[PDB]
C-alpha cells in the first residue's frame, strides 16, 4: 500500500545510492574538463530569459549556474560554493576529489562492506593525511624577498589554470603588487576592478592610484594641484529638516517667499560651513543638487556627486580621509591628499584619475580585453587569485603543488593502511587511489601517458624524493622545490577536509523521500 | 536508523531544498504522509521530541513493533481492547522495573564527567560524532552556565545556537558572550575595543517625534532658524548625553542616520546599529547592562561591562560579524558552529 | 599508441562552434569594400534599418550561436577601440577559425593552435609597424583621404566631397592637434531631422536646439545675452509642505497681488543683467514658466526657451559659454552668456530649428545637422559620419597610417608565409595556415567588386614578393595598381586593433571544450 | 563483522510474496470445517457461482499475484492428488509463509528456513502416519462416516442422509474391493436437469441419456436389444466424390425405387436380428437418420435414438454391453447389448431423460442424476459429491484413517515444537515456527464455530499433552471432546498430502528473490 502523496516518492535502498552515485559522478565528470594548466573551459548557455552567456573555467559557477536535480549534485555544489566562499580556490580539485571518493565508494559497497566500515577508514586515512600535509608544511614571512617570490609562485600555480595564463608573466605580479598595497588588511573590496572592452587582454594594468567612474559638475574646475580632499556623506539634496510635522501655514506670499530664501541661506550656510575646512576637493555619497553645485563652482572647488558606499570607502583608504556628515568643528579629523586629479580617458569614456595618492591601501585594475565573455573570465579569475594572495598572506605556511602534496598525502594514507587490519585497509587504499586520481586526471587533461606518470611519482614518493611532481610544459617528473609550483596550504587542507566531509555525509545515506513539488 | 552505526535520510522539500539528517522527528516532519496513521506516528514522533528531544526514532520503532506484535495476537481471535490493556499492564511492569534499575549522576560544574559521558552518547550516531568529544563538552558547559540551578529550570532563550559556512566542525565553540551578524557602523571607527561599558540603548539616534500626529507650524523666518538650530542642538544634546555616562561603546535597536555616525566617530565612541530585539536582550542578559529607551535616562551604573567586542570577517566574503566575550558573568551564552556545508 | 582520447564531445563542440563563425563571416563578407552593398533588418516590432557597419548588423541580427555571439562582442569591441573595421575584424576571425578547423582535423593539440596564433599576430604586428609610414597633423590633404577611404564604403560616397571636410573639420575644431593623445566624440552632437537631401548637411560651430520658442512674438534675436536658468519662475512654494490660509475677504486680494508682485521682482531682476534670451530648464514639481511670467517676460521684450533636459546643461555651457545660476541673487551680467546671433528656423515645413551662431566666447564644441529624404538614409548617413569621425580618432590616438584596398593583409600573408616556412615543426603549418587565411580579405574585395578573385590575389602575391609594397586592388581601374598613388589610406590602429582582437577572441574560442544549458 | 547485503530488493520481493499469500489465505480462511459458509463468485460476464470449493474459489477469483497464482495451482494440484482439503492446504502454506516473515525479520537466511521447513515435514509425516490406524474395505460404517465427514462442511450436509449412502454405493459398484489400488472417475457420469430439489437425487445402475427418441409412438420397452450403430442409414454415397446422371423418364423413377429399396433393405437387416431399440451415433457429414429410414423403423414398431456424441460410446458399451457397428454385415445378434427395461421419463414438465434399467450384464458402470431448483444449489451439489467420492478414492488408494477437527494438525504441532525443542541451533525457530504455524486450522475451526479461539486452543494443547489424543472441537456439542465418539474421520492422504504439498511450494516461493514483467 502507498501512503505518501501524488508525486512524493521513496527510495529506500540501493536505489537511493545509486541516484547519489550517479549525481556525484555526473558533477565530477563535467568538472573535470577544468583542472590543470591544459585545462579547457566552457560555456554556459540559458535556456531561459535574457539567454545569459558566460566562459567561464572555475567549477563553483559551473556549478552554481546549472540547475541541479539530483540531491547528491546540489551537495556537491553547496560544498563548492561554501569552499569558494572560504578560500576562493581548489573549488573545481574538492569537486573532483569527492566525485573519485564517492565513485571508489560504489566500488567498495559493491565488495560488500558496510558504509560505516568505509567512514571510518576514511576518517583514519584523512586523519593521517592531514598529519602528512602538515608535517610537509613549509613556511615563510620572516623572510622578505623569499617570501614575496613565494607569493609570485603562488600567483603563477593559482593563475595558470585559466585564460590570463596566455599573458601569466604579466599578470601575477600584478596581482601580487595589488595585495602588497592592502598593507595585511583583509579586505578585498578595497581593490576595484574596471572592466572596459577593446584592445589586447596585455593592456590591463594596475593603477598607481585610483579610478572614479563619476562626473565633475558643471562649473567646477576639472584638474587640481596638491588636493586637499574631503570625503562626505551628508544630503545636499533638498534637505528636508527631518522634523516630520513641520510645515508652513501662514496668510500671505511674502512668508512662503521669505521661508524659500531661508531655506536657500541654511544652505548656503552649509556650503560655507564645508569651504571653512581649507578644501579644494570634495566627494559626496549622495546627490549634490543644483544650488550646492553652483555655490562650489563659484568657490572654486571640485565637487563628485553620488559615490556609494564603496566608492567612499575606497577613496578614504587610499586617500586617508574621513567619512564627514557633520561640519560643526573643523579642526577634528583632518582630510586627505593627492597630487593629482586630472581626468583622463579609458576607450570612450573618461574617469577621475587620483594620482600621487597619500596611502596605497585601496587601488583600482583596469580590465581590458576584446569579448565580454573573456572580460568576465578575467575578473574571476582575477579575483580568484586575489584571494588566494591574501589568504597565503594572512596565513603564510605553503605547500608544493603539482600533486606533491596530494602524492604526499596519500603516500602517508598507503602506510597507514598497510599497518591496519580488517576491511578498513582496503577503504583507506580506495582512498589513496581516489586521492591520487587527481594528478592523473591533470595529466589526462595536459594529454600524457597518465598512468606512466603517476607510477613515476608514486616510486618517488615511496623512495623518498618529496618534492617530486608534474612538469607539465614538458611532462616528465620534476622538482617543484626548484620549479617553483607552490600552494597555500589553507587552499589544500581546506580542500582535503571539505571533499572528506562530503564524501562522508553523501555516503551515509540509505533513503531518500522526495515530497510532491509545489 | 538508530544506533551509532545507523545512516542518514536525505529529503527534499516542495521547493528543492535538502536536508541530511537523522533525528526521527525531523525527518518525520519533513515526510509529507496522506494516510491518517502515519499521521499520528509523526504526530508520535513530535511529541517524544518536545518533551524530551531524545529517542524519537526509538518511540515510533517500539510504536510499530507494538502494533505488529498486536496484529499477530488479534490474528488469533482476541480483541483489541484486550491487546491495549496487557499492553499498558506490561508499560506499567517496565516502568517500575526501569525505576528500580537505575542509578544517579550529580550534575555539578565542579565535576563534569557524567555529564559529558551522557552528552557524548546522544551524540553517537549524528555525523558531528567525527569530534564527538569537544562538542559534548561544550554543550555541558552551555547548559550548566545558562540552567538556573535554584528553580531546576533552563531556558533554551538564552542559548543562541548559529551556524556560519566555512572553515571546520572542529570550529564550533562555546562563546561566554553574544555573537551578532551585525557590524561597526561607519566603518572608520575601530574594529575592536578592549574591556568597554556598554550603553544598551532603544530608542533610535534620530529627533523625537510623538506617536500622536502633530503639526508643527513654522510661520516665519525666525521660526524656521529655530527649527534649525532646535535640530542641530538635539543631535549634539543626544551625542553629548551618550559621552556622559563614560561609556566606551552604544547599541541601538532602531537604527540612525549619518548626523549621528559621524558625531559618534568623532567623539572616539563605537556603536553598533538596527540590532534586533531578542540580540538586544541578550547582550543586556550577557553583558550585565541594563535596556534603557531615552537618552534621557541614561546613567552610569545602567552601563553594561564587555570584556572585549570583536568584527570579525569570515574568510573571502565580506560578512561581518561582532563578538562579545569575557562578561564578568555571562548567564546567556552563544554555540557557534562552523563547516563546509549547509546541511552539515 | 598514445592517448586515446574516448570523449569525443569536443570535437563536435569545437566544428560546431568553427562552422557557426564561418557561417556569421560568410553572412557578412558580401558587405565589405567599396562594392559591398548594405545589408537591411527588420526586428520583431516594424521597425527596419539599411546598415553597412558590421557591429549594427551583428547587433540587430539576434544570433544565437555562442561563437555568433561572441563574435558580436568582438565587432563592438573593435568598433569601440577604432570605429572602423568592425566588419573585417569579423572576417578574419570566421576565416582563420575555418583555417584551422582543418589543424584540429589533422591531430593539433588547440593549444599548440593557439600558442602558434599568437606568435604569428607577434610578428604580424611588427610587419604592419614596418609597413607604415608616419603621419602628423595639419597635414588636410591626408586627413581628407583617410575620411573619404572612411566614408567609401557607405551610401553617403557621393556626397564624400561635401561631408568628408565638414568631418575632419568638426574634430580639428574639437581638439587642439598639438598636445591631444586623444579626443572625445561626446562633445560631436550629431543632431538627425527629417527632411530635404543629404547635400544640405551643415556643420555649426554654434548649438543647435529642438526646443521651440514659448513666445511666439520674438523670434531672431542679435547680439543675444543667453542667460540658462536651474530654478523655476513660478509662484514661490517651500521645499517642504507649503500651505496657505485665508480667513478674510481682504486676503484673496493680497495673495494674488503678492504673487503677481513676486514674479515681477524675478522677471525684473532678470531684465536688469541685459539678458534678452533666457534658457529655462526643464524642471518637474515645479512649474518652470508660468503664463503670467511668459506674459512678463514678453512684455520686457525677451526670447524664452524652456524644457531644456538636464543632461544638456553640460554641453551648452561648454558651447555658448555660460554658467548656470540656481538662486536670482547670482544671476549677474558678469557670469551670462553671449552671442553674435540667436535664430529660429523653420525648415521648410518639416521642422523648427534653433541656433545659437557667432558665440563671443569660445567654443570648443561643434554641431553636426544632417538632412535626408526617408529616416533610413539620415540613419545611415550619422552613422557613416560616425565613423569617420572615428577615423580621425584613431589617427589622433597614434600616429601611424598605412596603405589599403587588400595591400596590408596581403604583405602580411606573404610575410608571416615566408616566416612560417622558416618554423620546422607542429607550428610552422598553423603559421602558415595564420598567414594563408588573411588572403581572405582580398580575395572578398575582389569577389565583391566582380572581379576574379583567384587571378587577382596572384597577382597581388606576385607583386607584393617583389616588394612593391603598397599594392593593393583598384576598382575605377578595375584590377591591381599602387594604392597610395590613388589616395587610399587607413591609419594603422584600425588595422592592429583589428588584427589582436580577432586573435585573442580565436585564441578564448579555441579554449572552449564544452557547451552545457543552465 | 559479516556480508552487508547491500541489495534489499530480494527482501522486500519476499515480504511481498509472503504478505500475498497469507490475504490470499485469510481471504477464504473464514470458508472452513463444517461452520464456514461459501462464497458467491460473479465473474466478469454475466455468470454467478455459490461455492465453497477451495479450488474453484481460487480459480473462479482471478487474482493477480504471482504468489496468489501459486498458491491456486498448489490448491488445484491438491484436489487432482486428494480431491479433499483444497482448502486446508492454502491455508496452511499462506499461515506458515507468515509465520516465516518473522523468521527473515530475525535474520535467517532463506536456505536454512526452507531446509528446516523440509525436516519439519519430514519428521510430521512420520507423526500423522503413526497417529493413524489401518482400515479395511467393505466395512460400511468407516466408509459412510468418512463421506459424512466430507459432506458436512458443504451445502448439500442436510442431505448426508441420503447423499452418503449413494455416494458410497456408486464407488463400491464400481471397483473390487478385493484388488483395487485405484478408482477411476470417469465411470461415475455425473447429469444434471433443472427442476426439483435436492432430495430427489438417484443413483442408476442403468444408463442416462440426455437424447430425444426420434419416433413419438414408443417410448416403454420391456426385455429390450439395444444395439449401437457407427453407420449412416440414408442414400449410399462413396467416400469419392459422388454423382447420378439422368437421361431418360424411367431413370427417375428408377433410381427414386433403387434408394427406398437399399434403405428398406437395411431397415429389415437391422430388425431381422431382433433389435428392440436402435442407438444412432451422431455422423456429421452424412444424415444418420432420413425420413424413409425413420419412417421404416417406425413401422417395425422399434424406438430409434440419434445424435449420440462419439465420446460416449465406450460408456455406452461399458454400462450395457453393446458393442459398436460399423457395418451391416458385421450387425448380428451376438454383440447385441439387452436390458430389462428402457423407459423415457419425464420429471414433471421439467425435461426428458432416457433410462436403460436392468442390463443383463451390469457393467462397472453407474450414473447419478441430481435434482434442484436453480442451477446454483445443482452445481454445488454436484461439487459436493464430487468431493465425497475423491474422498472415498483416497480411502482406496492408501488404506488409512485419522481422526479429524483439528485433531492431526493440533497433535503435529505438539508432537514438533518437542522435536524443535530437541534441535537447538539456528534451525530450532525455524522448526517451532513451523510447528506453531499449523495451530491456525484449529484456530479457525474455532473461530468459525462462534467458539472462544484462544482458549479452545489452548485446551485443545492441553489435552493432547495429557494423552488423550482423537481430541477435537465439536459444534454439536458446542466445545472440545473425542472426535471418533462423533463420527468425523478423514483418510490419511488428505492430511499428509496437503502437508507435503503446502511445504514444497512454501519450499519453491522461499527461493524466489526477483521479479520481472515479461513482454
Ligand atoms: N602550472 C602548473 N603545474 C603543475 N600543476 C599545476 C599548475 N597549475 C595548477 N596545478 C595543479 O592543478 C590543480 C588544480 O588547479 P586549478 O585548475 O588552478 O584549480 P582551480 O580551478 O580551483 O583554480 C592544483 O591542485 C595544482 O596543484
Ligand atoms: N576606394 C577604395 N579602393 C579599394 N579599397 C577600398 C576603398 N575604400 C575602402 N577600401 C577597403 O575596403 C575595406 C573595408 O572598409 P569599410 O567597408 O569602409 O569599413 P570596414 O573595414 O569596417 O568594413 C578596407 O579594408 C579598405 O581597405
Ligand atoms: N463435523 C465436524 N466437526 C468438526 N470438524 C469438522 C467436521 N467436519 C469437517 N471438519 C473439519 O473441517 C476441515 C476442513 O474440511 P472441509 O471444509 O470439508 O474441506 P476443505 O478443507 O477442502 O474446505 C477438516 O480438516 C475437518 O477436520
Ligand atoms: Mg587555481
Ligand atoms: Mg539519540
Ligand atoms: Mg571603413
Ligand atoms: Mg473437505
Amino acid at each position: 500500500v502507498n501512503i505518501f502523496k501524488a508525486g512524493a516518492d521513496e527510495e529506500r535502498a540501493e536505489t537511493a545510492r545509486l541516484t547519489s552515485f550517479i549525481g556525484a559522478i555526473a558533477i565530477g565528470d563535467l568538472v573535470k574538463s577544468t583542472l590543470g594548466p591544459k585545462g579547457m573551459d566552457k560555456i554556459l548557455l540559458s535556456s531561459g530569459r535574457d539567454a545569459s552567456l558566460m566562459v567561464t573555467n572555475d567549477g563553483a559557477t559551473i556549478l552554481k549556474n546549472i540547475g541541479v536535480d539530483n540531491p547528491a549534485a546540489k551537495v556537491l555544489v553547496d560544498m563548492s560554493r561554501v569552499q569558494d566562499d572560504e578560500v576562493g580556490d581548489g573549488t573545481t580539485s574538492v569537486t573532483v576529489l569527492a566525485a573519485e571518493l564517492l565513485r571508489e565508494a560504489e566500488s567498495l559497497i559493491a565488495k560488500k562492506i558496510h558504509p560505516q566500515t568505509i567512514i571510518a577508514g576514511w576518517r583514519e586515512a584523512t586523519k593521517a593525511a592531514r598529519e602528512a600535509l602538515l608535517s610537509s608544511a613549509v613556511d615563510h614571512g620572516s623572510d622578505e624577498v623569499k617570501f614575496r617570490q613565494d607569493l609570485m609562485n603562488i600567483a603563477g600555480t593559482t593563475l595558470s589554470s585559466k585564460l590570463l595564463t596566455h599573458h601569466k608573466d604579466h599578470f601575477t605580479k600584478l596581482a601580487v603588487e595589488a595585495v602588497l598595497r592592502l598593507k595585511g588588511s583583509g579586505n578585498l573590496e578595497a581593490i576595484h576592478i574596471i572592466k572596459k572592452l577593446g584592445g589586447s587582454l596585455a593592456d590591463s594594468y594596475l593603477d598607481e592610484g585610483f579610478l572614479l567612474d563619476k562626473k565633475i559638475g558643471v562649473n567646477q574646475p576639472k584638474r587640481i594641484e596638491n588636493a586637499k580632499i574631503l570625503i562626505a556623506n551628508t544630503g545636499m539634496d533638498t534637505d528636508k529638516i527631518k522634523i516630520f510635522g513641520s510645515r508652513v501655514r501662514v496668510d500671505s506670499t511674502a512668508k512662503v517667499a521669505e521661508i524659500e530664501h531661508a531655506e536657500k541661506e541654511k544652505m548656503k550656510e552649509k556650503v560655507e560651513r564645508i569651504l571653512k575646512h581649507g578644501i579644494n576637493c570634495f566627494i559626496n555619497r549622495q546627490l549634490i543638487y543644483n544650488y550646492p553645485e553652483q555655490l562650489f563652482g563659484a568657490a572654486g572647488v571640485m565637487a563628485i556627486e553620488h559615490a556609494d558606499f564603496a566608492g567612499v570607502e575606497r577613496l578614504a583608504l587610499v586617500t586617508g580621509g574621513e567619512i564627514a556628515s557633520t561640519f560643526d568643528h573643523p579642526e577634528l579629523v583632518k582630510l586627505g591628499s593627492c597630487k593629482l586629479i586630472e581626468e583622463v580617458m579609458i576607450g570612450e569614456d573618461k574617469l577621475i584619475h587620483f594620482s600621487g595618492v597619500a596611502l596605497g591601501e585601496a587601488c583600482t585594475i583596469v580590465l581590458r580585453g576584446a569579448t565580454q565573455q573573456i572580460l568576465d573570465e578575467a575578473e574571476r579569475s582575477l579575483h580568484d587569485a586575489l584571494c588566494v594572495l591574501a589568504q597565503t598572506v594572512k596565513d603564510s605556511r605553503t605547500v608544493y603543488g603539482g600533486g606533491c602534496s596530494e602524492m604526499l598525502m596519500a603516500h602517508a594514507v598507503t602506510q597507514l593502511a598497510n599497518r591496519t587490519p580488517g576491511k578498513e585497509a582496503v577503504a583507506m587504499e580506495s582512498y589513496a587511489k581516489a586521492l591520487r586520481m587527481l594528478p592523473t586526471i591533470i595529466a589526462d587533461n595536459a594529454g600524457y601517458d597518465s598512468a606512466d606518470l603517476v607510477a613515476q611519482l608514486r616510486a618517488a614518493h615511496s623512495e623518498g624524493n618529496t618534492t617530486a611532481g608534474l612538469d607539465m610544459r614538458e611532462g616528465t617528473i620534476g622538482d617543484m622545490a626548484i620549479l617553483g609550483i607552490t600552494e597555500s596550504f589553507q587552499v589544500k587542507r581546506q580542500v582535503l577536509l571539505s571533499a572528506a566531509e562530503a564524501a562522508e555525509v553523501i555516503l551515509r545515506v540509505d533513503n531518500i523521500i522526495k515530497a510532491a513539488p509545489r | 536508523s538508530l544506533g551509532p552505526n545507523g545512516l542518514d535520510k536525505m529529503m527534499v522539500d516542495k521547493d528543492g531544498d535538502v536536508t541530511v539528517t537523522n533525528d526521527g522527528a525531523t525527518i518525520l516532519s519533513m515526510m509529507d504522509v496522506d494516510h491518517q496513521i502515519a499521521k499520528l506516528m509523526v504526530e508520535l514522533s513530535k511529541s517524544q521530541d518536545d518533551e524530551i528531544g531524545d529517542g524519537t526514532t526509538g518511540v515510533v520503532v517500539l510504536a510499530g513493533a507494538l502494533l505488529e506484535e498486536a496484529e499477530q495476537l488479534l490474528d488469533r481471535g482476541i480483541h483489541p481492547i484486550r491487546i491495549a490493556d496487557g499492553y499498558e499492564q506490561a508499560a506499567r511492569v517496565a516502568i517500575e522495573h526501569l525505576d528500580k534499575i537505575s542509578d544517579s549522576v550529580l550534575v555539578d560544574i565542579k565535576d563534569t564527567e557524567p555529564l559529558i559521558q551522557t552528552a557524548k552518547t546522544t551524540l553517537g550516531s549524528k555525523v558531528v560524532n567525527s569530534c564527538h568529544r569537544q562538542m559534548a563538552e561544550i554543550a555541558v558547559n552551555a547548559v550548566l552556565t545558562v540552567a538556573d540551578m535554584e528553580r531546576r529550570d533552563v531556558d533554551f532563550e538564552l542559548i543562541k545556537v548559529e551556524g556560519k559556512v566555512g572553515g571546520r566542525l572542529e570550529d564550533t565553540k562555546l562563546i561566554k558572550g553574544v555573537i551578532v551578524d551585525k557590524d561597526f557602523s561607519h566603518p572608520q571607527m575601530p574594529k575592536k575595543v578592549e574591556d568597554a561599558k556598554i550603553a544598551i540603548l532603544t530608542c533610535p539616534f534620530e529627533p523625537p517625534k510623538p506617536k500622536t500626529k502633530h503639526k508643527l507650524d513654522v510661520t516665519s523666518v525666525e521660526d524656521y532658524k529655530a527649527l534649525q538650530k532646535y535640530e542641530k542642538e538635539k543631535f549634539e544634546e543626544m551625542i553629548q548625553q551618550i559621552k556622559e555616562t563614560g561609556a566606551n561603546l552604544a547599541i541601538c535597536q532602531w537604527g540612525f542616520d549619518d548626523e549621528a555616525n559621524h558625531l559618534l566617530l568623532q567623539n572616539n565612541l563605537p556603536a553598533v546599529r538596527w540590532v534586533g530585539g531578542p540580540e538586544i536582550e541578550l547582550i543586556a542578559i550577557a553583558t550585565g547592562g541594563r535596556i534603557v529607551p531615552r537618552f534621557s535616562e541614561l546613567t552610569a551604573e545602567k552601563l553594561g561591562f564587555a570584556g572585549l567586542v570583536q568584527e570579525i570577517s569570515f574568510g573571502t566574503t565580506k560578512d561581518k560579524m561582532l563578538v562579545i566575550e569575557q562578561c564578568k558573568n555571562s548567564r546567556a551564552v552563544t554555540i557557534f558552529i562552523r563547516g563546509g556545508n549547509k546541511m552539515i | 599508441k598514445g592517448a586515446y582520447q574516448d570523449r569525443d564531445k569536443p570535437a563536435q563542440i569545437r566544428f560546431s562552434n568553427i562552422s557557426a563563425a564561418k557561417a556569421v563571416a560568410d553572412a557578412i563578407r558580401t558587405s565589405l569594400g567599396p562594392k559591398g552593398m548594405d545589408k537591411m533588418i527588420q526586428d520583431g516590432k516594424g521597425d527596419v534599418t539599411i546598415t553597412n557597419d558590421g557591429a549594427t548588423i551583428l547587433k540587430q541580427m539576434q544570433v544565437l550561436h555562442p561563437a555568433a555571439r561572441m563574435l558580436v562582442e568582438l565587432s563592438k569591441a573593435q568598433d569601440i577601440e577604432a570605429g572602423d573595421g568592425t566588419t573585417s575584424v569579423v572576417i578574419i576571425a570566421g576565416s582563420l577559425l575555418d583555417s584551422c578547423t582543418k589543424l584540429l582535423q589533422k591531430g593539433i593539440h588547440p593549444t599548440i593552435i593557439s600558442e602558434s596564433f599568437q606568435k604569428a599576430l607577434e610578428k604580424g604586428i611588427e610587419i604592419l609597424t614596418d609597413m607604415s609610414r608616419p603621419v602628423e597633423l595639419s597635414d588636410r590633404e591626408t586627413l581628407l583621404n583617410s575620411a573619404t577611404t572612411s566614408l567609401n564604403s557607405k551610401v553617403v560616397s557621393q556626397y564624400s566631397s561635401l561631408l568628408s571636410p565638414m568631418s575632419v573639420n568638426a574634430v580639428m575644431k574639437v581638439i587642439d592637434p598639438a598636445t591631444a593623445t586623444s579626443v572625445d566624440l561626446r562633445d560631436i552632437k550629431i543632431v538627425k531631422k527629417l527632411g530635404g537631401t543629404i547635400d544640405d548637411c551643415e556643420l555649426v560651430e554654434g548649438l543647435v536646439l529642438t526646443q521651440k520658442v514659448s513666445n511666439s512674438g520674438i523670434t531672431r534675436v542679435e547680439k543675444a545675452k543667453i542667460g540658462l536658468i536651474q530654478f523655476c519662475l513660478s509662484a514661490p512654494k517651500t521645499d517642504m509642505d507649503n500651505q496657505i490660509v485665508v480667513s478674510d475677504y481682504a486676503q484673496m486680494d493680497r495673495v494674488l497681488r503678492e504673487e503677481r508682485a513676486y514674479i515681477l521682482n524675478l522677471v525684473k531682476q532678470i531684465k536688469k543683467t541685459g539678458c534678452n534670451v533666457l534658457l529655462i530648464q526643464k524642471s518637474i514639481l515645479r512649474d518652470a514658466l508660468s503664463d503670467l511670467a511668459l506674459h512678463f517676460l514678453n512684455k520686457m521684450k525677451i526670447m524664452v526657451i524652456k524644457d531644456i533636459e538636464r543632461e544638456d546643461i553640460e554641453f551648452i555651457c561648454k558651447t555658448i559659454g555660460t554658467k548656470p545660476v540656481a538662486h536670482i541673487d547670482q544671476f549677474t551680467a558678469d557670469m551670462l552668456g553671449s552671442a553674435e546671433l540667436a535664430e529660429e528656423v523653420n525648415l521648410n515645413g518639416s521642422g523648427k530649428l534653433l541656433k545659437i551662431t557667432g558665440c563671443a566666447s569660445p567654443g570648443k564644441t561643434v554641431t553636426i545637422v544632417v538632412r535626408g529624404s526617408n529616416k533610413l538614409v539620415i540613419e545611415e548617413a550619422e552613422r557613416s559620419i560616425h565613423d569617420a569621425l572615428c577615423v580621425i580618432r584613431c589617427l589622433v590616438k597614434k600616429r601611424a597610417l598605412i596603405a589599403g584596398g587588400g595591400a596590408p593583409e596581403i604583405e602580411l600573408a606573404l610575410r608571416l608565409t615566408e616566416y612560417s616556412r622558416t618554423l620546422s615543426g607542429m607550428e610552422s603549418y598553423c603559421v602558415r595556415a595564420f598567414a594563408d587565411a588573411m588572403e581572405v580579405i582580398p580575395s572578398t574585395l575582389a569577389e565583391n567588386a566582380g572581379l576574379n578573385p583567384i587571378s587577382t590575389v596572384t597577382e597581388l602575391r606576385n607583386r607584393h614578393a617583389q616588394g612593391e609594397k603598397t599594392a593593393g586592388i583598384n576598382v575605377r581601374k578595375g584590377g591591381i595598381s599602387n594604392i597610395l598613388e590613388e589616395l587610399v589610406v587607413q591609419p594603422l590602429l584600425v588595422s592592429v586593433s583589428a588584427l589582436t582582437l580577432a586573435t585573442e577572441t580565436v585564441r578564448s574560442i579555441l579554449k572552449i571544450d564544452d557547451v552545457v544549458n543552465t
